[PDB]
């Protein structure tokens, strides 16, 4: 049970530094390419 | 606290008010008694009085601090009568 | 990636944070949101106008049609007269667009002024011309001047620069009375304050410049622009460096003083530049090096990127500002560059020695280092880092770096030049005389003085004297100079001095002026009548000339300043001061109200008010409360808000911007309340000591010294009191006999010398106010009676009251020298008594008039006895009881306080003769109440039993239960924590509460509402100062009669009953 | 500040006191030759008395600085020759 | 009547300044004479008294010309480094 | 032990001093090995205590700055007679103090016109100490015997060499106790005639310790890499103006290492210093770190990984160069080679440094006039002037300022610009105006300066080298009697060649004579005794504070008995 949930905690621990990281890049961005000026150029970029 | 308790016989706002009444009201048949036999209802202002003197009479705080701990000299300086009101006797380095 | 790419295309981007730049290309489409960020981006344009333009074809697109610098409120506007800035859709382009019609409008502005200066007066052109381009254009005039001044001189035409150098003077009479003139808004008044700053300069050089012709190097030396008509071109010569002026519009700015140092500092920047190392000014902090290269660059008409360095900067951050300025072409300060971590200084030192190695070899571009493309460089670059050697900060920079940067070590710059400038700013003639007195006087002054710490002789008195001398210069400028400066110095400084030191200023103000014989004070005549009418209504109030005196003094800076203070020691009459000058300006016109609280007796958030961690609601400040009430323009009240307790750096700088010239209260909530003309502030320090020096040059102390109001204007007033009270016959007995021992001979003085360590230390009117307590206490007795004694009877009394009031604090050894002295002066003395025979233990009777042994009451055993529960009459006991009986029975009034400390040593019997006392009150007619301090109790632990212990009421007044005059016994007084700064903070409670007979209520729902307690006495007991414990404040002191408990020499009479 | 010092450092070795970090410091000095920093330098940095190294020669200057003062006080006349280095503010003495 | 200056570097041979005795640094200066001129040149060296040997900016007292009248110029006492010393 | 309770005393001065007991260890059974091997006992443990000693102080010595050098070398002399009954903590404590606690008011007058104040109390403290295994002082009845009338004392103190010379009434006792006599005839010069004694204890080293203590080594960079293997590095430490990166670079052509990875240690330098060391270890290559006390961080790291544990090439050797640092790690300290690189400080020597390195024949060939060459030696000449000066101390600059070669640069590339406009115009002497270079040159050099009577003193040397006459040849700055006596010229070059100047410094004499900077004979007394006063300043920090100091008196009972004698004469 110990060693399944050392290894849960292991992947939630994985699952989680990733996501706070994710969210954070998404905050930065979110408002340049929604917001036009920079999206009206760089149509590659802001298709992605 | 216990430097408090040792000057003025009494900690300010200690016992609830009503608890007071309770408790003057057992001290009362002695201190008719003791005070040569007076034996009428004492206030409770006056009652008061008596229970302070008779909790100091009764109240003994022995303290048992060591010389050479830095704060010793400072407990000194920082309450007064708590070394000044009550007997000190020194313990001496224990002879041959 | 792209982001560097936008700032490659416009470089200052390089000196914008990451968020600002997204901020402004995001809203690169809508260009009235960028309208925020331009402060940034350029220097002074803090605003810029969007006209409407093509509003017939492709409209709703907006054109830049002027520039705007703001200042406060008043602006400066340099419009584009053709170069219109048309605002195209991609933000970097019209900015750049922006920055290139900026220059281009004042190459064409400076050109057609640099024209104008020559063929139209100097007046009517800086008023013309825009604040850059007015400097810019006298700067050209004066170096025209010279040149042809010398030019002149070479072909052998003499007395022909002595012709420019009188022109040079015009120029400079011109822009002192422009000064004079007092024209509207910050932005022109900073206009004409640096035209002065440089024309003192220019006439200073050419003053003293003495060179046979053009290329003589002491004038090739000085800073010289001027307009070349070949290249069409500014250019701007320092030794052999001629740069081109680069056109940044600065607006108004303030320009320092410039000393012989700054011009040969300039040099060294310049030669610095011409040989492509840096420059790097290592001087002490307040040198102003940041200021120094900035004022160069303002000079040059170039923009001074200022980067404040610390420990958070990294070698990336650094490296962002260097590709900037290569790339832009702009200088660039590095203030407090030590600062950088020594790590980061490796990495900047290949930086710049890779920007360097481009500069020498002419390298159009060149590879930066962590760069992967070639970045273009533009030749006028600078860079400079304003050290500290001596560092706060870091160690010494490498040894890479040392190499890039030429030094220029910075002095302290030379007091006079500031004065002599600000002088002339201020519309002064003959600044040079005057600035140089001025000086020698300040600076002379505050070593012959004592260094009290009211007395301020730096630059923040400096200053604040040369606006007052230059508000008196305006009104009278017919008047002399010389005696305007005096005069203004004088009024200022005369009222913080102490009385030693009057005579010794007064001195040095007739050493260095001694051309001035006697000047007119300003005569305050309706006042002046009042004060007499005014203190002849009370009883108690001797008007003296050094105590009218101070009264004046109050008024002449009640009138200018809103934030005065009243420095002085305990009882100098300080409040009375108070009180008599607004019972003087109540009968002229305007009531005035005085609201005393003690900002020490509550604690910093109590005061001010703060956020409640429960419910997390607002409570209302006391101070905020009482300001609010207070600040109403409603029936003339003028209310003056005065804070008894000491001045602190904690409860006063939540203040502080009440003090400054801005006159709002900020409850750091988000609530700014502003401060009405009618009320004001006032402080009753006594020392003014623990206050930073900035916070005490914003108020304008009155000191009131001890001999401004002797003790012997105390006792003639008490004297005078005693006729008033219907009983004249004794007056005049008490009078003769009082002033015999008291002033005729110094009895004070002669006992304080005979007499050595005395257990309290206390001031001679403090001793006699208690003699005039106790004296009164004697004789109330015969008051009741309506009985006249003779003077032999009176003279026993009195040499009773001296003994204890003055000799009281003495111990048993010195108590024998004192009774020894009153042997020596001839008083009536017991005359037969035992060996250690003493006046103190006698006492002049009532019922029959003489010396009588005061023999303890005989003790009747109590029924029961508990030996440890068994309180004695003991003489010690009887002397105390006496005494307490005389200060206690006394009527309240401004000599009494009901209220009587007795200090002694550890177990001397204090608290139980005090007990013993309290003991044979009436329950009915007196009540009692003990609370013992310690170093634990704070304030509110006191204010919290004493509200408790008197409840009813009568009307607003409070009282103890019934009417019964209780007496608050506060056992251990000295007890309570002394703090840093050396004020007990429960004792200004104390001291408040017996003074007043009240304080501030602290519960949330009424705040800045007294609470005043009717009738209540005060007995104290405390262990003498000294050893490691506290001593009282002397404030306090003063509110008590004060006297010594001594061992007994035979305690036989105490346990031999037992 | 000398007097009160000097006899903390009688009372420091014998036992009567706890060192303090000054009195430790002045021990230490003494026993070289070099004077007491506390002496030279107050602790904000000001100076408070003349800078010699040697201790020997800062006594000789005590007794020779205090007497020129002294030898001023207490007779009514001043010296004829004034020794400016007995001086704290000799810049002051001659602005005088 | 200022007394106890010690010249560094030099002594006084009563025909101005002159160069120091082998093996006797700081030679003792006569009474010096100090008063006011009121305001109102080569040949005189323009000396500084310092309080301390250091010779600090802090420690300078003041400057007091030294006529040199006779065969040296003031410019070879200054790189001699003449000052007066209060201290040692 | 002795010696390594040195090496701990040595600490105290400077952190970057300090060597781990297990690098003692080392030097301690090489010199039992390295040693000579006698068949008789005694001889052969003779013979390791010889060769213990020096083998340590060489190694010891290399890694200590020139000031602190003769320091050192008196600490392991008293540290060696300390733990013999010869010399006790009181005799090591006179030498240092030498009644400079006595004040004149409580002991006896002078007496004697020709002695200074200070040094009658100097002679009154050897009066009375009682010194080592002796029953009565040995110098009571000296104050008596000077203040007899008798010349031969006189003489002795007015000598130019007193420590060579024999002590004029006490010689003949001095010489019948040999191993505390070399001490009690050192602390009677360093009572009288102080200004000699680094002379006098050189006298005493020698007779104590052996002639090749005296002698300078003088190490090689080749030996500093014969010492070195690959897991113990080269630190190099480095005083202000020094940079040894060339001289490696000389020895890695020799070794087929001459195209070296460099590496300037700072902020991020860390992941290209470990790239740049792993080639290192595997492929072989020296590694020269610049500026290491910046980057702190790494030079924890570099002492893990250059560790054993970590494969390394034997040819592979690392060099670190920094300037001191508190808070240097001390591990590195334990692990590493330590030398100091210093400037050798004397004229000659800085004349040399400048026309060797920044002054090249490019640089001598970029005006092309007599004129240029002519400024360029008297600049340069100047530079030297105004660094040797900084030797004098406080009569030498109020304040010292450690001048830079980047204003000698500076000062220089100015005058290029300035000729350069005069050359553009049509006896073939440029203007040349010296009005202008004196300021610029006190201008360029003006930078560091603060004091305004320094600046007064540089302005004024300005005025004496830069002057008219310096392009004529006939003119020779100062010609003094060094030995008969040298000349101290502009060298004249028909032909520009670095050569021909670096020829002529060659001729300058190595010993500066003090008229050379406009001082007095005497100026050099003034600087010999503020480098003996800093000798024993630095070696009263080292000094054990031990109680136990012999002769029947501790150390707070002389603290006690003084304190006292204080309170009384008091005011
Ligand atoms: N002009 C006067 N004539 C006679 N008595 C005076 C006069 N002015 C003040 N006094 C009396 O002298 C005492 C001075 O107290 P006052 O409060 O005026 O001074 P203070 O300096 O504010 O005292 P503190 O600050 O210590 O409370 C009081 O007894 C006051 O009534
Ligand atoms: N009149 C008296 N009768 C009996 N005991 C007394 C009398 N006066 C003082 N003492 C005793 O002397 C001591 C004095 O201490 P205390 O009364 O607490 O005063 P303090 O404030 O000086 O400590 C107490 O132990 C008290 O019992
Ligand atoms: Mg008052
Ligand atoms: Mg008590």
């Amino acid at each position: 049970e110990v060693e399944n949930l050392i290894r849960t905690f292991s992947d939630v621990n994985d699952t989680l530094d990733m996501w706070v990281k994710v969210q954070k890049l998404w905050t930065s961005l979110e408002p340049v390419f929604t917001g036009g000026d920079i999206a009206r150029q760089m149509p590659l970029q802001a298709k992605q | 606290y216990i430097n408090m308790v040792l000057s003025t016989g009494e900690i300010p706002n200690l016992l609830a008010k009503d608890e007071r009444e309770v408790w003057l009201g057992d001290i009362s048949q002695a201190y008719c008694k003791e005070k040569n036999l007076g034996n009428i209802d004492p206030p409770q202002s006056e009652l008061w009085t008596y229970f302070v003197d008779r909790v100091r009479d009764n109240f003994h705080i022995m303290l048992c601090f060591s010389p050479v701990g830095q704060k010793f000299r400072e407990r000194a300086r920082k309450f007064p009568a708590l070394f000044n009101e009550c007997t000190i006797d020194w313990f001496l380095p224990w002879p041959e | 990636a792209y982001l560097e790419g936008k700032r490659k295309k416009f470089p200052r981007f390089y000196f914008v944070s990451n968020p600002t730049l997204l901020k402004i290309l995001s809203q690169g489409s809508e260009p009235t949101s960028i309208q925020e960020d331009f402060e940034k981006l350029f220097d002074a344009i803090t605003k810029v106008t969007f006209e409407s333009a093509k509003d017939k074809k492709n409209p709703a697109l907006k054109q830049i049609t002027q520039i705007q610098q703001v200042i406060g409120r008043n602006e400066e506007n340099i419009s584009l007269t053709g170069y219109y800035v048309k605002c195209e859709g991609n933000i970097e382009d019209w900015l750049k667009k922006l920055e290139q019609n900026m220059q281009q409008t004042l190459k064409d502005i400076a050109s057609a002024a640099a024209q104008q200066v020559f063929q139209v007066g100097l007046k009517e052109f800086v008023s013309s011309q825009a604040s850059q381009i007015a400097l810019l254009g006298l700067q050209i005039l004066w170096t025209s001047k010279v040149n042809e001044g010398l030019e002149r001189l070479s072909r052998n035409e003499r007395n022909a620069m002595d012709i420019k150098r009188n022109e040079i003077k015009e120029h400079m009479n011109i822009l002192s009375s422009m000064c004079l003139e007092d024209l509207n808004g910050a932005v022109e008044r900073t206009k004409v304050e640096t035209l002065v700053t440089i024309q003192v300069h220019q006439k200073d050089i050419s003053m003293d410049l003495k060179c046979k012709d053009v290329n003589d190097f002491e004038w090739q030396k000085q800073t010289r622009i001027a307009w070349k008509t070949d290249i069409d071109e500014c250019i701007i010569s320092i030794t052999d460096w001629d740069s081109p002026y680069s056109y940044e519009f600065l607006g108004a700015k303030e320009r320092l003083c410039i000393t012989p140092l700054t011009d040969r500092c300039y040099i060294t920047l310049a030669q610095a530049m011409s040989m492509y190392y840096g420059g790097a000014p290592a001087g002490p902090a307040g040198t102003g090096k940041t200021e120094t290269v900035k004022d160069l660059g303002r000079t040059l008409g170039v923009f001074v990127v200022v980067t404040n360095c610390s420990d958070q900067h990294r070698y990336r951050d650094m490296a962002k500002i260097f590709k900037g300025l290569v790339q832009s072409g702009l200088w660039g300060c590095f203030d407090e560059f030590n600062r950088i971590d020594l790590e980061v200084l490796s990495v900047v030192a290949m930086q710049v020695e890779s920007i360097t190695t481009a500069r020498k070899q002419h390298m159009k571009k060149f590879m930066f280092p962590e760069e992967e493309i070639e970045i273009e460089l533009i030749p006028t670059v600078s860079y400079f880092i304003t050290m500290n050697p001596g560092y706060a900060g870091r160690q010494e920079l490498p040894e890479n770096l040392k190499v890039l940067f030429r030094g220029v070590s910075m002095m302290v710059p030379d007091r006079e030049i500031i004065i002599k400038v600000k002088l002339a700013s201020v519309g002064y003639l003959q600044i040079d005389l005057l600035a140089k007195k001025f000086n020698v006087l300040y600076r002379l002054c505050e070593e012959q003085l004592s260094k009290q710490r009211h007395y301020d002789f730096g630059l923040r008195n400096i200053l604040s004297v040369l606006r007052t001398a230059g508000n008196t210069k305006r009104q009278e400028i017919k008047s002399d100079e010389e005696m305007l400066l005096m005069r203004s110095l004088r009024d200022m400084n005369l009222s913080k001095l102490v009385a030693d030191d009057i005579p010794l200023f007064n001195g040095l103000l007739a050493d260095i002026f001694p051309k001035l014989k006697e000047v007119p004070k300003k005569l305050y005549p309706d006042v002046e009548k009042k004060i007499p009418e005014e203190i002849n209504a009370e009883s108690y109030l001797i008007n003296t000339p050094s105590f009218q005196l101070k009264i004046i003094q109050l008024y002449e800076t009640c009138l200018v300043r809103h934030g005065f203070m009243l420095v002085g020691p305990t009882g100098s009459g300080k409040s009375t001061i108070m009180k008599i000058l607004t019972e003087v300006l109540t009968k002229l016109g305007s009531p005035h109200k005085i609201v005393i609280m003690n900002p020490k007796a509550i604690t910093a958030e109590q005061m001010y008010g703060v956020k409640s961690e429960i419910s997390d609601d607002w409570i209302p400040g006391v101070f905020s409360t009482i300001w609010a009430k207070s600040n109403n323009r409603a029936l003339k009240h003028t209310t003056w808000i005065t804070c008894d307790g000491p001045v602190d750096a904690i409860w006063i700088e939540n203040l502080n911007t009440v003090l400054d010239d801005n006159k709002i209260l900020t409850l750091a909530n988000g609530e700014r309340i502003a401060m009405t003309e009618n009320c004001k502030v006032v402080f009753e320090v006594e020392n003014l000591n623990n206050a930073s020096p900035a916070t005490v040059s914003r108020c304008g102390q009155v000191y009131v010294s001890p001999t401004d109001l002797g003790y012997e204007a105390v006792i003639e007033g008490w004297i005078r009191n005693r006729k008033a009270s219907g009983r004249a016959e004794e007056s005049d007995k008490l009078g003769n006999i009082l002033r015999k021992y008291l002033i005729n001979m110094r009895f004070i003085e002669l006992q304080s010398k005979e007499c050595k360590e005395p257990m309290m230390d206390t001031s001679p009117v403090i001793s006699v106010i208690n003699i005039l307590n106790l004296l009164t206490g004697c004789l109330q007795y015969f008051v009741q009676t309506q009985r006249t004694l003779s003077e032999q009877e009176y003279e026993k009394f009195i040499v009773y009251s001296m003994a204890w009031a003055i000799g009281g604090i003495y111990e048993a050894q010195d108590r024998v020298r004192f009774h020894e002295l009153l042997l020596a002066k001839n008083a009536p003395i017991p005359q037969k008594g035992k060996e250690n025979e003493t006046v103190f233990d006698y006492y002049v009777s009532q019922d029959y008039l003489d010396w009588k042994i005061c023999s303890p009451e005989e003790w009747v055993p109590p029924q029961s006895l508990q030996f440890s529960q068994l309180l004695l009459p003991t003489l010690d006991s009887f002397r105390a009881e006496m005494l307490l009986n005389f200060i206690l029975t006394q009527p309240k009034s401004h000599t009494c306080s009901n209220s009587a400390l007795l200090i002694g040593g550890s177990g001397t019997a204090k608290t139980s003769s005090v007990l013993l006392y309290c003991n044979k009150f009436d329950p009915q007619k007196m009540l009692f109440k003990r609370t013992n301090f310690s170093s634990a109790t704070s304030p509110f632990m006191f204010q919290s039993t004493i509200e408790a212990e008197c409840d009813f009421k009568v009307g607003k007044e409070f009282a103890p239960p019934g009417n019964k005059m209780m007496t608050i016994f506060i056992d251990d007084m000295s007890m309570p924590f002394v703090n840093k700064w050396g004020d007990q903070i429960t004792l200004e409670l104390v001291r408040q509460l017996i003074e007043t007979g009240g304080f501030y209520m602290l519960d949330k729902t009424q705040r800045g509402n007294q609470r005043k307690m009717k009738n209540l006495q005060y007995i104290g007991a405390m262990n003498h100062p000294g050893g490691g414990r506290n001593d009282i404040p002397n404030r306090l002191k003063r509110q008590f009669f004060i006297f010594n408990m001594i061992l007994p020499l035979s305690i036989e009479g105490i346990y031999g009953p037992i | 500040l000398v007097r009160k010092t000097l006899q903390d450092t009688i009372l420091a070795i014998d036992g009567q006191i706890i060192m303090t970090p000054e009195i430790l410091e002045a021990i230490n000095a003494i026993y070289d030759a070099k004077v007491p920093n506390s002496w030279l330098y107050d602790p904000s940095g000001a100076e408070i008395s003349w800078l010699l190294p040697n201790l020997g020669s800062w006594s000789t200057s005590l007794s020779d600085r205090n007497k020129q003062l002294n030898d001023w006080l207490r007779s009514g006349q001043r010296p004829i020759l004034f020794w400016l280095t007995g001086f704290f503010n000799p810049q002051g003495f001659l602005t005088g | 009547y200022i007394k106890g200056l010690y010249l560094e570097g030099c002594k006084w041979s009563k025909n101005g300044l002159d160069d120091s005795d082998p093996k006797k640094i700081f030679a003792d200066l006569p009474i010096l004479h100090v008063s006011a001129i009121n305001k109102k040149m080569s040949n005189t060296y323009l000396c500084p008294v310092y309080k301390y040997p250091k010779r600090t900016d802090k420690y300078l007292i003041f400057r007091v010309g030294l006529p040199c009248e006779g065969s040296n110029n003031p410019s070879h006492w200054k790189l001699r480094g003449v000052a007066l010393l209060c201290s040692t | 032990s002795a010696i390594y309770f040195t090496m701990i005393e040595v600490s105290l001065v400077n952190w970057m001093y300090n060597s781990s007991l297990e690098q003692f260890l080392k030097l301690f059974i090489e010199s039992i090995d390295l040693s000579e091997k006698a068949q008789l006992p005694s001889n052969r443990v003779k013979n390791i205590i010889s060769f213990l000693t020096f083998h340590v102080y060489r190694y010891v010595n290399r890694g200590l700055f020139e000031k602190d050098k003769i320091t050192f070398i008196l600490m392991m002399a008293f540290k060696i007679l300390t733990t013999a009954g010869t010399i006790s903590s009181g005799d090591v404590s006179l030498f240092l103090k030498s009644g400079d606690a006595l004040d004149i008011k409580s002991e006896r007058q002078k007496q004697i016109s020709y002695l200074e104040d200070n040094q009658w109390l100097n002679i009154l403290a050897l009066s009375k100490h009682t010194f080592s295994g002796q029953t009565l002082p040995f110098f009571k009845e000296l104050p008596d015997l000077i203040s007899r009338s008798e010349n031969q004392w006189r003489n002795w103190i007015d000598k130019n060499d007193p420590e060579n010379f024999p002590i004029p009434d006490f010689a003949e006792s001095i010489n019948q106790e040999k191993e505390i006599g070399s001490f009690i005839s050192l602390c009677l010069v360093r009572s009288l005639r102080n200004d000699r004694t680094l002379i006098a204890t050189q006298n005493f080293i020698s007779n104590v310790l052996g002639k090749e203590f005296t002698d300078p080594i003088s190490y090689p960079i080749e030996g500093i890499w014969q010492e070195s293997s690959n897991m113990d590095p080269v630190l190099f430490l480095l005083s202000a103006g020094a940079d040894p990166t060339s001289s490696i670079d000389e020895l890695a052509k020799k070794k087929k290492k001459f195209p070296c990875e460099k590496v300037s240690m700072g902020e991020g330098q860390e992941r290209v210093a470990r790239q740049v060391i792993m080639k290192g270890f595997v492929e072989g290559g020296w590694v020269i770190l610049q500026n290491c006390h910046l980057g702190l961080k790494f030079m924890e790291e570099i002492e893990t990984l250059v560790s054993p544990i970590n494969q390394i090439h034997e040819d592979f050797r690392l060099w670190i160069t920094c300037e001191q640092h508190p808070k240097f790690p001390l591990g590195l300290l334990q692990k590493t080679l330590k030398v100091t690189n210093e400037p050798p400080k004397g004229l000659k020597a800085g004349l040399y440094k400048t026309f060797t390195t920044i002054i090249t024949q490019e640089f001598i060939d970029k005006v092309d006039h007599s004129n240029w060459r002519s400024l360029i030696f008297t600049i340069c000449f100047l530079h030297s002037i105004v660094i040797e000066r900084k030797k004098f101390g406080p009569l030498g600059w109020c304040v010292p300022y450690e001048y830079n070669y980047s204003d000698l640069e500076a000062s220089l590339l100015y005058i290029e610009k300035y000729l350069t406009n005069l050359m553009s115009t049509p006896h073939n002497l440029p203007i040349s105006m010296n009005v202008v270079r004196y300021m610029i040159c006190e201008v360029q050099y003006g930078g560091r300066i603060t004091d305004d009577l320094d600046r007064e003193l540089f302005i004024t040397y300005g005025e004496t080298y830069l002057k008219d006459g310096i392009f004529g040849n006939d003119y020779f700055f100062y010609d003094i009697m060094v030995d008969q006596k040298f000349k101290y010229r502009i060298p004249q070059n028909p032909s520009a060649e670095l050569i021909k100047y670096q020829e002529y410094i060659a001729k300058v004499p190595t010993v500066d004579n003090p008229e050379v900077f406009g001082l007095h004979s005497n100026a050099d007394l003034t600087f010999r005794l503020k480098e003996s006063k800093e000798m024993i300043n630095t070696v009263m920090e080292t000094r054990p504070k031990d109680s136990s100091v012999g002769g029947g008196k501790t150390r707070e009972e002389i603290v006690q008995d003084k304190a006292k004698d204080m309170l009384k004469n008091l005011p």
